[PDB]
């Protein structure tokens, strides 16, 4: 198990992409893995373990540039529309 | 000027209570927008 | 403020406003 | 091993409510502070 | 289980005392339920 790394992941058949990170949830000792309102996986039991794991996202939206005009300069700024740095 | 003073002293007293006990139109404009992206996700499977 | 009252997975984003409620 | 037993009673079938009694985890899934 | 006690005609079949005891017996159906999960993650209710 590696953790706060963005990885391709498959607990006992349960597959997906993202960062696994160490979790606050508490399954009941019959639950394997936690879904959110939507009805997404977002947290998993480790099968050798038994800790409980977060799972986040991979795909992290805008690059925007920010420019003073051409016709007053060529340099320019850019954003990283979510991103910490 | 007293009395008029008193009145509207008065007047916001009530909304205050009123407020503490609605804001329909604001928090139907969240919800249908939480509708809206809760049923573009249900369209994935 | 206090009377009024996540799914990043599938590209959806919720971007700030402009002005913080501060300025506002 | 086997045998035949007398069966000195039997009667009509008595009867009550599943008064709310009789749900079980359809999934081994967890939930939390929500509606399924 | 059988109480074979002694105090029966010890045969195969009466030599026994029948114990006490009730149970109850329902059929599932096909439904839709409402169920609602607590913070701890259990069903604390439901609804047909």
């Amino acid at each position: 198990l590696v953790k706060n790394k963005c990885v391709n992941f498959n607990f006992n058949g349960l597959t997906g992409t993202g960062v696994l990170t160490e979790s606050n949830k508490k399954f009941l000792p019959f639950q394997q893995f936690g879904r959110d309102i939507a009805d997404t996986t977002d947290a998993v039991r480790d099968p050798q373990t038994l800790e409980i794991l977060d799972i986040t996202p991979c795909s992290f939206g805008g690059v925007s540039v920010i420019t003073p005009g051409t016709n007053t300069s060529n340099q320019v700024a850019v954003l990283y529309q979510d991103v910490n740095c | 000027q007293k009395l008029i003073a008193n009145q509207f002293n008065s007047a916001i007293g009530k909304i205050q209570d009123s407020l503490s006990s609605a804001l329909g139109k604001l928090q139907d404009v969240v919800n249908q927008n939480a509708q809206a992206l809760n049923t573009l996700v249900k369209q994935l499977s | 403020f206090n009377k009024v009252t996540a799914q990043k997975f599938n590209g959806l984003t919720v971007l700030p406003p402009l002005l913080t409620d501060e300025m506002i | 091993q086997c045998v035949n037993l007398t069966t000195r009673t039997q009667l009509p079938p008595a009867y009550t409510n599943s008064f709310t009694r009789g749900v079980y985890y359809p999934d081994k899934v967890f939930r939390s502070s929500v509606l399924h | 289980a059988l109480h074979r006690s002694y105090l029966t005609p010890g045969d195969s079949s009466s030599g026994w005392t029948a114990g006490a005891a009730a149970y109850y017996v329902g059929y599932l159906q096909p439904r839709t339920f409402l169920l609602k999960y607590n913070e701890n993650g259990t069903i604390t209710d439901a609804v047909d």
